[PDB]
């Protein structure tokens, strides 16, 4: 991995500093790692691409070097870097296909295309310079068993979930108590709803809780959290739990009352936030507890006091809701983010050529699925192709 | 013998060198990367001011690869030599040492034979074609062994004046080989539009070749000179030439 | 075999004492081994796989030699080494799952594979060293046509069966006298039920007998034999022997009277035990014969004397047990057990893979189905794949 | 650790192989390991720290070379070695005391004993040596981010719990339906009953579904089934579920019906048993789901079907079950099994020196609670101090 | 904060750049700013504070130059090299801890904590290079 990074990383170098005019000093020890990678890679033979409709290449190198005298490079000197510099960047983009579109359950850290098999032989190891990216330096730290982590914007933890839970029911649908959620990426919506609007409640106080399980330990969190969910704030037809019918719900929004997030690590109180609204910080956390409640109103204007009568039917139901988003994040394993393009990378790949779904991660490399069941396996197959996913975004 | 390894039974017209193959066989790190620069230290090739010219390693110039030098064979002075005699094993390391001991003494030879090269090499005119030539210079190794374990810390580089007088000489030679080229050309061109179907171009030839100045005529292969007479004929012939023969 | 154990042997040893820091004079002898084991495989072409989905893998033998010199061992010994051991461990693993996948009913305890079957070539007698694994050491022994003994904790040398036999019986299955046995692994319950409870038998004493042939001898058996069958001991509604109706089993466990363990050899009585329960030795046995009799209470107080009328309806049902536990035992032939993993791992490898059924093998690696037929070609092919096995497991 | 585990190898090496008599070719390379353990320890002075009641110790190291004169070792040569190997005995066994009883929430698997910390050092890489024992050799693979594997002989993977669900109920518990299991160790007995014996059952069948989610993925496993479950065969008097009252629970054992045993791995279907008993192999897993069916007989002789009537009272009150123990299996992560004694010697090592409750174990060493919640924090810790307990078994 | 800037900037550096096999060409002006600030740090003592429940603790730097001499770097340097890193690293992150945990009403923007403002010191000035961030 460090050493298709660098050769990724070289060819990105060459790219970007072997220009013309550009003096030998900008580009002297840049010279010298291109000389080193075709003199590395120069009598070695690669395949790449048996899996899937990845079609067989044959990898030849027989390049020549680079001058190292010249004072400022020119047109000639571009001209002929340009052919070899194609080559090695052709022949890395099909090294990282053909890695990210393979796994194991056994190893998954370790390589398994062939091609980058032989790049972990020793000889190879003079190609490697510096690992600077931030998925490569988590590789090189995680390989050596050091506290590092991925910085996430939106990071996208929660797998899809759009569910209810009626602590009262009955056949009719006709007085409710429970909650609704949606829980969507960095996004969780709750809303909890009492039809009665806790006429019969004592203290007329409605309590609600919604806990939400991470399947990894977020640190370092940023949360945004607001008193309503707009996402259940307009009247719905839902499915019964069974489906066997459905039930009507129209809500009327409450404030919360009593809100209090608790971000709990391996059931211990790490952060605590009473009636707090806007941005909240998350140290260290793999759980979420919001509590929150609905407080009859004791005092009513003439409508509102119209809104909730003392018995039934109840028309308008009295509904509390949260949102919270977690706009930025730091998390030992990667995951998929509103910013990085990995994910995106390693599913385009494997669609483009049609990859028989493998023992590890689910068909079509579908996020919630991968998420729902983040086993260390999968984690590891995971950093494995989004690593070979950033290296080969550095060229492609 | 060093490393107790079985001595290599090279085979004569191996694409391979004795050091390509240690390289991979020996698996010791100072070593083993000396002879991985020593396998792909070839010349790197490179246009300046339109003469191809044969230019060396950055880590020649600098002199640094000495220090991976040194580190390898310090490596040599450590290693156990399992079934040579001890005194022919001291006396293999005891020079070993010698050598390696003149580490700064090797890094500013090796900076100063580069930058002398350097120096004289942006006075040459003349495309640095590299063919393996007929005939070799002899280098005895006691001559190298001389300057390894003589040379001091006196810079010595061209002087300006030897610096011009080459350039002069080099741009002289080319300006005579390519005014001699074409009036080898242009007689050869005149004498066939002319129909002098009896004029010999080996004497045009020959005289082209002697006006070069550094050509024992009599001593020219017969196909080396219908090759010249063949390539000449493929030339076209100077503009002033030219326009003079209209 | 033995050089496939040799390589992974001296491959485990390098891992175990190729250390960074350690004094040279621990591995000198191990560096020589490595150093042998390095020129005896270079130059050799081998492949693994293509069968099944085993991918087909082709390994090409080309390193150096260890011989730096140091006191003490450093981080470049060691990473140099390990690119060496990493290579090689890989491809001891695969030759080893090659020869776990495979069979053949003529000469089963011949190498199967390829790379081994070349690997069994006496240009690679070089790199047989030290064979002191249990299973390697009973391979040498057999072919030297030695004594060969595998030690088993609570061996699996029974196959499953839950039966009964019914040596007195009716359609209205009410008035039944028989035994009923649970033979699994290394257990042994046996129950004899008579319904009369021994009214009419000759001095109110029913005799039953459980004989169970083992298909190959055991010595040095460890068994604890205990007077109850808990498995059937409580209220059961038992098929019938043909399946066509059900029949009612309410068991009153009475203490089996006159036990009999008779460990036999060829017929012969080894071992006898006659009323010992807890810890008995069999010294060689290959047929245990469990006689014990029901007898009637003579004195029964009131209680007991309203559970067994003289005549019919009989609502309790008097029954006498057996329980007996091979805790430990020796084979000459190998067997599966509690302590070991040689049989998950045929049988994982052979199902990660999709091995094809073979014409040896039950399909799925049945253990019952191997034991209940356990030929002598199955045990020839049993015995290499455990072998294998083991070789694996020293590395994987 | 490794620096530790070497030195506690080397006393154990100098122990038993400095014998009177003994060959110095036999001690020579051991002679060599022990001399640089004592130059290395020289001149340094360590503290064993007085965390609960263990006492605060300082040792000093100004041990002289073992000799290396006799051709055979003699009474006073082995007398000066016991002395000298008593002292370093002593110094690793409260070493290794140190380190067990300390635990860290934020790095677990680092020393947390200031003794530990010292003794990884650069100066100390020199003690190292031959690292060929499990633990050992997983802690080393584990540092370098490789496939780990401890092989457990009845792994105690399941928190011990006996519980039931009555899928079917009512105030008086005349007519229920539902499952009682208990999972403990290695073992799950499951049992599902039904007093109505599917009388009413939309086909005369009654499903039961048993989900056991493992803490930790567990292969190559060997795992007996057998039909009965002899825990849940008798009558019982159990408390309600809330505990307000109790039901009576009178079994009448049937046979389980179509009986499919599941091993899940991220939800996938990785082994599948269907009506298949005795040794089965599970390759890779998580999860257990076991289904069985209670079935009415369809024909019954006269006793079986007055066993079941057609409507209430339901005296006798039909069950199948099911037994499941795990033999042996891999798992990377550590746990306590039948045979090793790592588990006891932590908490022995704890107990004896009344060490305070920290923030990871909870406070008994009790591993129910331990497996229950078996978080990352908790992973480490107990890799590093069973490790350790493992080391100084070496010696104690 | 310049210098603290850039000892975790030359930290960082060596990290990614200080890597097996990796030619001695790509990490010349890093061994050389790696050894400046090994020479600057050397024979000065640290103390990061008590502040809430943030350990005391003492740095003492006493470390040996990175080597020169390689062509292509090596196990046994890099295995120093990383010795020398994790202790550095270590100090640096309890050091930017410290600092992050204090204010003052006036002068808030100068160093509060003892350890950076020893750091802001003009002996250390030869620790500090590129400012990128
Ligand atoms: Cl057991
Ligand atoms: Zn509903
Ligand atoms: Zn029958
Ligand atoms: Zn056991
Ligand atoms: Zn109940």
């Amino acid at each position: 991995m460090d050493v298709l990074y660098s050769l990724s990383k070289t060819l990105k170098d060459a790219r970007d500093k072997i220009v013309e005019g550009t003096l030998y000093s900008n580009v002297s020890d840049l010279i010298q790692q291109f000389n080193q990678m075709i003199i590395t890679m120069n009598g070695n033979e690669f395949q790449t691409g048996g899996i899937g409709n990845l079609p067989i290449r044959n990898w030849n190198f027989d390049f020549g070097l680079l001058g190292t005298t010249l004072l400022n490079l020119d047109a000639n000197y571009v001209e002929t870097a340009r052919n070899t510099i194609d080559y090695f960047v052709d022949f890395v983009d099909n090294v990282c296909m053909d890695e990210m579109v393979r796994e194991s359950q056994r190893n998954g850290i370790a390589p398994q295309s062939d091609s980058l098999r032989k790049l972990s032989g020793i000889k190879f190891k003079r190609i490697n310079f510096d690992n600077s990216s931030e998925y490569i330096e988590n590789w090189n730290l995680q390989n050596r068993r050091q506290r590092t982590g991925f910085t996430f914007h939106k990071p996208n933890i929660f797998p899809y979930s759009a569910s209810f839970t009626l602590n009262r029911s009955q056949p009719a649908h006709d007085n409710l108590m429970g909650t609704m959620w949606l829980n969507a990426g960095s996004e969780i919506q709750v809303a909890g709803f009492d039809y009665s609007c806790a006429i019969n409640a004592p203290a007329n106080i409605q309590q609600f809780e919604h806990i939400v399980q991470l399947r990894r330990v977020l640190t370092t969190a940023t949360i945004t959290l607001l008193p309503d969910a707009e996402r259940f704030s307009f009247p719905r037809v839902i499915n019964s739990a069974d489906g066997a019918t459905t039930w009507y719900f129209n809500p009327v929004i409450l404030r919360p009352n009593n809100v209090e997030v608790e971000f709990l690590l391996n059931g211990q109180i790490i952060n605590t936030y009473q009636a707090r609204f806007g941005t909240i910080i998350a140290r260290n956390f793999d759980t979420i507890r919001l509590s929150f409640q609905l407080m009859r109103p004791p005092n009513m204007t003439p409508a509102v006091a119209a809104l909730f009568p003392n018995a039934q039917p109840f028309e308008h139901h009295a509904t509390v809701g949260l949102t919270l988003r977690i706009e930025s994040a730091v998390c030992e394993s990667v995951l998929a983010d509103a910013s990085k393009t990995m994910l995106a990378n390693v599913t385009s790949v494997r669609q483009e050529y049609a990859i028989p779904v493998g023992p590890v991660f689910p068909p079509g490399m579908n996020w919630t699925d991968l998420i729902t069941n983040y086993s260390p396996s999968r984690e590891d197959n995971l950093q494995r192709v989004f690593t070979v996913a950033s290296i080969r975004s550095m060229l492609v | 013998p060093a490393f107790g390894m079985q001595r290599m039974h090279y085979r004569n017209g191996d694409p391979q060198t004795p050091f390509q193959i240690a390289e991979q066989q020996i698996q010791n790190f100072q070593v083993a990367n000396w002879l991985h620069f020593v396998n792909n230290n070839q010349f790197r090739q490179v246009v300046i001011d339109g003469v191809l010219n044969q230019v060396l390693n950055d880590n020649i110039r600098n002199g640094h690869v000495v220090n991976q030098l040194m580190e390898a064979l310090m490596q040599l002075s450590r290693q156990q030599f399992p079934t040579m005699p001890v005194d022919y094993k001291r006396s293999i390391q005891r020079g070993i040492l010698l050598l390696s001991n003149r580490l700064g003494q090797l890094v500013d030879l090796t900076r100063l034979l580069a930058y002398n090269y350097e120096t004289l090499m942006a006075c040459i005119t003349m495309n640095m074609q590299h063919v393996q030539t007929l005939t070799t210079e002899k280098l005895q190794l006691t001559s190298v062994t001389s300057l390894c374990m003589l040379i001091g810390n006196a810079t010595v580089i061209p002087s300006p004046q030897t610096l011009f007088h080459y350039y002069n000489v080099n741009v002289n030679f080319h300006s005579n080989y390519n005014e001699r080229i074409n009036d080898a050309v242009a007689i050869i061109t005149a004498a066939n539009r002319l129909n002098l179907y009896q004029k010999k171009m080996k004497s045009i030839v020959e005289d082209f070749l002697k006006r070069l100045q550094i050509f024992d005529i009599s001593r020219v292969p017969d196909d080396q000179m219908y090759r010249l007479r063949d390539r000449l004929r493929l030339l076209p012939v100077e503009i002033r030439r030219l326009d003079i023969f209209n």
